[PDB]
């Protein structure tokens, strides 16, 4: 009774529905207790299990991101300079599935309701230029959109001279302060919305057209002096299912600017039920406290059986090598468990994966200790490569298998820059080299509590993914003309003023070294991208053993 | 007795091939035209063709100030497209692209005629403002053996020669060899100028009807001098401490270089079959190369153009006013130009009307391969203007703040024109037209992208002259022009050509018994389809702009006595952006409202001072706006030039003379012009030149 047993105190379930115009967003209103726990008691570890129509069940784990970005840098030395950036970022509360939370009170359909939920697309845009000789004002928009301390291209913009986004204007999947009361889940990945290459037009109202928008902010510097450079920076949350763009700044679906689309890798599985396993684990800033379930009816236990009455649930993935063997979009299959407790991987294109499963039956007590680290910094990748990035100081030999409770506490909104291309100033790449700039989106001080709790096993020596970022980017050219020379940001060149499409996948792995340490590994896989700057998402990882 | 430049200015300067492509007296030309002869240029000794036109109306010859790199002219408030030079040599365009513009030394020239207003009816695509036509020195009937020496201020040294003779004894074969080697220090410290030019010419004249002259001109300029920009803070207006930059300020790097090489060969052939049919053909092939490593200023750090530059940002807000932001350009160009112009002149009578029908075919082709690298913002370290220059690494081409410009420009123009000068008693109507097929092709070698546009344009000119027996010749003409655009819009297509139309009413006083040439003209010249800024939040250009220029030009040449010759001119210019997204209603930069110039020289023909010529002159430039926004204004100035010339004929050397030229006699420190707040040019300092010409 005193040994800090981890027990599931209460269980709640809901049936998903494709109602209210939700085409592929299987949604449901959360049970009142689940909503109260998710919002007003975020320290309590609640496990979320998705059950699919084929009978496979998966326990939500990790985080994932979806980036769609475009940028161009045309210039003519005698006439003008003009540049633009546009990035759409989606996030999910799962590594492979598209999971998020929203309010049923918001107007519109479910996709339009997502404009105020965690499933929205965070749209950032900058447009700049200057009419004059030898102008470099193509990069002024990038200098305004991103906060960078790096000494490079001439333009630097002060905080008062650009737009800063308050922390409450963005929607993290684990945000607990917005009072979400509904959940959605898809058997797909986050939408990588690839549309548009420019921010708001400074001669217009800056309105957002297309998708239902909310939280729209924009800054405009439009002096009456014709010699001054002009730039505009905009932000808006939009419905993830539609193309969102600023007024008079739409995307031409032409060769110079690359393709358009909404990209999401399907998994071949369709959700049908969601279960919440409320446990007695209470996160306390540094570790976890066993509170409740003291030694009853409907009191499930959790265990990691090392291979009938047990309900096995696939929790996390394990691979022997951090490299995915892919160059471009690397999709991890979903670790599920069939109706007969048989682990399997559903979908994806990464090989060598193993499905780790949990056992829920009606032990695995807390083991004293725990440890934490903050994944902070910038990693520069010049191709496909895996880099050791972190370490959490705890010994996993005492734990039953590698069972742990993991909490990713996001201190600030650096997660919005956790991606590569599109999450930093593309002018960082122009000064070729291993320069480690800190270019990031100008988000304000933190006021939103962002936590994700998961339980997962770390096999000895194997790599466990817990944070993926998928990005579809286009190094665009505004137009195809000899008069204006486009800037190659992350490609060798634009061989015909044709937009060069690129793909990448950043994955963070948690490896049980066995030398009383947990190492953190960041892996990158690129296609048609010469270099990238990954920003560590400032994630505080809290890990506690389970035995 | 009278001097050589006397009759030259008032008699020899009355014939004009330019403006009609036929040898027509100026009073019979329906358009304003000014002629400067070799004798006038011998007297004044202009440093370039620009200074030769210092006493003609409607042209702004010194907007660039002390710089001598190009012979750029602003005629009637207008310049060529791309701020190029609309200069013609021997009736064929000296076509240039980008920085590859050719200049002809005035010592190699026999005449310089400037046509004012549209002349596209004869010369194809051209600026609305006008045209400068230079005539190369031709072999002389009589022998010529002239050597010239110059020793001026700023370490100026020029040695030149001009030899002409007849190979045979009758005169069918004759040649001419004109050369000069010029070395000087530029006004701006650390800049020098070197020029070597030679002009071999050869005339084959089997008889009086036929004439074939081979014209060549080879020029080498290891250093062309200063071509930089200076801020208006420090030149027009005081620096924050209350001082001004010295007139010899050089904002460039120590290793700033600027080279030019010119090689042109051609011929001028005319032949008269009979009194009815005459044929003329002008041909020239030119190969010009330009190289350059230039660091140039781009206004102070407090200029709006440098609003967010990192280097200016790190300065204290007080210090931002006296730090000069700078950029650089590294350029290497190779231009190939070929032009041939064939004319058939027909003379016939239709009853009581005398017809001079000119039918011509003109072909031009240009190619320019540019290999440039441009420094953008923060590509050059800031320069402190309070300091009492070092090297620059032109090869460290950082892609963060610089970029390539590798362009192959191709141009082609074919034109067929018909002109009719029908004369009835005293009325002479001039009706002409021309059809052009200008094609342009531009290839971006960095991205392998091509821009191409073919233009079909028709321009016509119509003028009437009434020839009073008093010499008074009232006239009026309407002239059209076109100039194909080089920019592209949002869709990547080259714009339609801009067009210039002009109504001009004038009076010419060219008496037949007196040495006086007085001409006046009032004009209304409009350039429609001008390119302007996008009003819809884009930085591309759009069509639809319009600039209108009205004004009055008065020019007077007279020989009041056999000893006194007076050349004067006055100009009133009203240039205004009639339609434009910005600058609407503004006056274009570097265009003064009033310009005046007066010259007078006195020659002693008797007494102890016999053979001495005293010359003096003064050019006034009114205030002009320093930028298209008309934010600030460049003040007026008056520059006085003196001249002392002594004919060495009495001392024993006939034809020889020694002269002493002082330009800017009162050493006025003035800003010549500014095209924007960051590009300003100092006027030339006082220059004293002693020159000796010996005729053997
Ligand atoms: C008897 C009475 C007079 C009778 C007078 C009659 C003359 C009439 C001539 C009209 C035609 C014309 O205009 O003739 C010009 C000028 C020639 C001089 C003329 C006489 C002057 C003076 C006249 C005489 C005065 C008295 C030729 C020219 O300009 N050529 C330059 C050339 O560029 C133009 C080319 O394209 C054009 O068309 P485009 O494709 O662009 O659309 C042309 N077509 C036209 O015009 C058609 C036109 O519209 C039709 C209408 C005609 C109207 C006629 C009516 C009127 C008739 C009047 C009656 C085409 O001409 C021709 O096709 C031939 C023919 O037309 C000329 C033959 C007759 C004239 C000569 C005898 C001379 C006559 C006899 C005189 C003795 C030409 O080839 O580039 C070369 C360099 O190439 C590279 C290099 O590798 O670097 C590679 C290249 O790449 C490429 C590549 O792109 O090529 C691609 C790659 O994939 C790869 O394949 C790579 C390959 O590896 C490479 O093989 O080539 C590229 O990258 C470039 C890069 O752009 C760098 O800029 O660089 C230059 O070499 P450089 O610079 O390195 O040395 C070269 O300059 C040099 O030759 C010029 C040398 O001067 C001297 O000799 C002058 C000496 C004079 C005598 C001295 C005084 C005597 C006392
Ligand atoms: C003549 C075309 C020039 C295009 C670029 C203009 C800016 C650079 C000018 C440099 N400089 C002042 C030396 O001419």
């Amino acid at each position: 009774s005193d040994m800090s047993h981890v027990i599931i105190t209460e269980t709640h379930s809901t049936g998903l529905r494709l109602d209210q115009g939700a085409g592929d967003y299987y949604w449901s209103e959360m049970p009142s207790r689940v909503t109260q726990l998710h919002n007003n008691d975020p320290n309590r570890v609640v496990l979320t299990e998705i059950e699919f129509s084929d009978g496979s069940r998966h326990m939500l784990s990790g985080m994932s991101m979806g980036v769609g970005a475009k940028a161009y840098g045309i210039i003519n030395p005698q006439i003008m300079s003009q540049g633009g950036l546009k990035t759409q970022i989606t996030a999910s509360a799962d590594l492979s599935l598209d999971v998020g939370y929203f309010n049923t009170g918001t107007s519109g359909t479910i996709p339009q309701k997502l404009r105020d939920g965690t499933g929205c697309q965070h749209m950032f845009g900058a447009f700049s230029g200057r009419r004059g000789f030898a102008s470099s004002a193509m990069y002024l928009g990038g200098a305004a959109l991103y906060k960078s301390a790096w000494s490079g291209s001439g333009y630097v913009v002060a905080d008062a001279g650009t737009l800063t986004i308050p922390s409450d204007y963005v929607r993290h999947p684990g945000a607990r302060n917005f009072g979400f009361n509904a959940i959605y889940v898809r058997g797909r990945s986050c939408n990588r919305v690839l549309y548009g290459m420019e921010g708001p037009n400074y001669t217009t109202g800056g309105a957002v057209q297309g998708a239902s928008s909310s939280g729209a902010l924009n800054f405009t510097y439009n002096p009456s002096n014709p010699e001054s450079p002009k730039y505009s920076v905009g932000f808006a949350r939009a419905d993830p299912t539609n193309y969102a763009y600023w007024e008079s700044m739409g995307d031409p679906n032409d060769s110079a600017n690359g393709p358009i689309g909404i990209y999401s890798e399907h998994l071949g599985i369709y959700p049908s039920k969601i279960t919440w396993y409320v446990t007695n684990l209470v996160y306390n800033g540094s570790g976890y406290n066993i509170d409740g379930g003291l030694f009853n009816t409907s009191w499930k236990f959790i265990n990691f059986i090392e291979k009938a009455d047990f309900r096995d649930v696939g929790c996390n993935l394990s691979k022997d090598s951090p490299s995915t063997g892919i160059s471009g979009i690397a999709t991890f299959g979903l670790p599920t468990t069939e109706s007969n407790n048989a682990p399997s991987i559903k979908g994806g294109n990464v090989g060598g994966l193993h499905a780790n499963v949990v056992s829920i039956y009606n032990p695995l007590r807390l083991l004293g200790g725990s440890g934490s680290t903050i994944l902070s910094g910038n990693i520069v990748f010049q191709g496909n490569g895996s880099v050791h990035v972190g370490t959490v100081g705890l010994d996993l030999n005492s734990s039953r298998n590698g069972a742990i409770v993991c909490t990713m506490e996001f201190i600030d909104d650096t997660w919005l820059s956790a991606g590569g291309i599109g999450c930093f100033n593309p002018t960082e790449m122009l000064s070729q080299g291993a320069e480690y700039g800190d270019s990031r989106f100008r988000i304000g001080g933190n006021t939103i509590n962002k936590k994700l709790h998961q339980i997962l096993s770390l096999p000895a020596g194997e790599y466990v993914p817990f944070f993926t970022i998928k990005g579809t980017v286009v190094n665009a050219c505004k137009l195809q003309a000899a008069a204006y020379n486009p800037t190659p940001y992350w490609v060798s060149g634009l061989p015909g003023s044709v937009g060069q499409t690129g793909y990448y996948t950043l994955t963070y792995y948690m490896r049980n070294d066995g030398n009383n340490n947990i190492s953190i590994w960041l892996d990158s896989s690129m296609s048609n991208i010469i270099g990238m700057k990954a920003c560590l998402p400032n994630i505080k990882l809290i890990i506690q053993r389970l035995t | 007795q009278e001097s050589a430049w006397g009759p030259a200015a008032t008699i020899a300067a009355r014939q004009s091939a330019t403006g009609t492509k036929t040898d027509t007296p100026i009073q019979k030309v329906p358009q304003s035209i000014s002629v400067v002869t070799a004798e006038e240029m011998a007297l004044h000794q202009p440093k370039s063709v620009k200074e030769a036109l210092s006493y003609t109306p409607g042209v702004s010859v010194g907007t660039r100030g002390a710089s001598n790199t190009y012979d750029h002219l602003i005629i009637r408030g207008f310049a060529a497209e791309g701020q190029s030079q609309n200069n013609y040599l021997n009736g064929l365009k000296l076509q240039g692209n980008f920085y590859n513009d050719a200049v002809i030394d005035p010592y190699m020239l026999e005449r310089a005629e400037i046509m004012r207003g549209p002349v596209s009816v004869l010369y194809g695509k051209s600026s609305p403002g006008g045209l400068l036509n230079m005539v190369s020195k031709r072999p002389t009937t009589e022998p010529l053996k002239e050597v010239q020496f110059k020793a001026g201020t700023d370490s100026l040294f020029q040695t030149g020669f001009d030899f002409s003779d007849s190979l045979d004894d009758d005169g069918v074969y004759s040649y001419r060899l004109t050369g000069l080697a010029r070395s000087a220090n530029a006004q701006q410290k650390g800049s020098e100028e070197q020029r070597y030019a030679i002009a071999p010419a050869f005339t084959w004249r089997p008889d009086d009807k036929t004439n074939f002259t081979f014209l060549s001109y080879f020029q080498n300029e290891p250093e062309t001098g200063y071509y930089g920009w200076l801020p208006k803070e420090g030149t027009v207006e005081p620096l924050p401490n209350g001082k001004r930059l010295p007139t010899d300020f050089n904002e460039g790097a120590k290793n700033n270089t600027y080279s030019r090489n010119e090689k042109m060969v051609g011929y001028s052939f005319d032949h008269e079959f009979n009194d009815t049919f005459t044929v003329r053909q002008n041909l020239r092939f030119a190969e010009n190369k330009t190289s350059q490593n230039s660091v140039y200023g781009y206004g102070v750090c407090s200029d709006p153009a440098n609003a967010y530059s990192k280097q200016c940002a790190a300065l204290a807000p007080a210090d931002k006013g006296h730090y000069l932001a700078r950029k650089y350009v590294v350029d290497d160009e190779k231009l190939q130009n070929f032009s041939v112009d064939t004319q058939l002149q027909s003379k016939f009578a239709t009853g009581d009307i005398d017809h001079t029908l000119l039918t011509g075919v003109d072909f031009m082709r240009m190619r320019n391969d540019i290999n440039a690298w441009f420094g953008y913002d923060d590509s050059v370290p800031l320069l402190n203007l309070y300091n009492p220059n070092t090297d620059f690494d032109f090869n460290a081409k950082d892609p963060a703040n610089s970029g390539p410009y590798r362009i192959l420009n191709k141009q082609k123009q074919t034109g067929v024109y018909v002109q009719d000068q029908a004369q009835w008693d005293k009325v002479l109507v001039t009706l002409g037209g021309r059809y052009d097929w200008a094609d342009q092709e531009s290839l971006n070698r960095v991205a392998g992208t091509t821009d191409k546009r073919d233009d079909k344009q028709f321009t016509w000119r119509g003028g009437v002259n009434y020839l009073f027996d008093n010499g008074v010749t009232p006239y009026f003409s309407y002239s059209e022009s076109f100039e194909p655009s080089s920019q592209v819009g949002k869709d990547g297509n080259i714009f339609a050509p801009s067009k210039g139309k002009q109504y001009e009413v004038g009076v010419k006083y060219v008496p037949e018994d007196r040495p006086i040439v007085v001409t006046g003209a009032v004009y209304n010249l409009t350039k429609t389809n001008n390119l302007m800024a996008d009003p819809e939040g884009s930085f591309f250009s759009v069509e639809g702009g319009e600039i209108r220029a009205r004004g009055v030009e008065i020019e007077a040449k007279a020989a009041l006595s056999a000893s006194v010759n007076v050349v004067g001119s006055y100009t009133y210019t009203d240039a205004e952006y009639t339609t434009d997204t910005t600058y609407k209603g503004n006056t274009p930069a570097q265009v003064p409202k009033h310009m005046a110039s007066l010259w007078a020289d006195y020659t002693f023909f008797d007494g102890p001072l016999s053979g001495l010529t005293l010359g003096t002159g003064g050019r006034y430039t009114g205030s002009s706006y320093g930028d298209p926004a008309n934010s600030f204004k460049v003040g007026s100035y008056t520059v006085v030039d003196a001249l002392v010339r002594y004919d060495l004929a009495r001392v024993g050397m006939a034809g020889s003379n020694v002269a002493l030229h002082v330009n800017n006699l009162f050493d006025r420190e003035y800003v010549a012009s500014c095209f924007n707040t960051y590009g300003c040019f100092w006027g030339a300092e006082r220059q004293v030149v002693a020159t000796a010409t010996f005729r053997f």
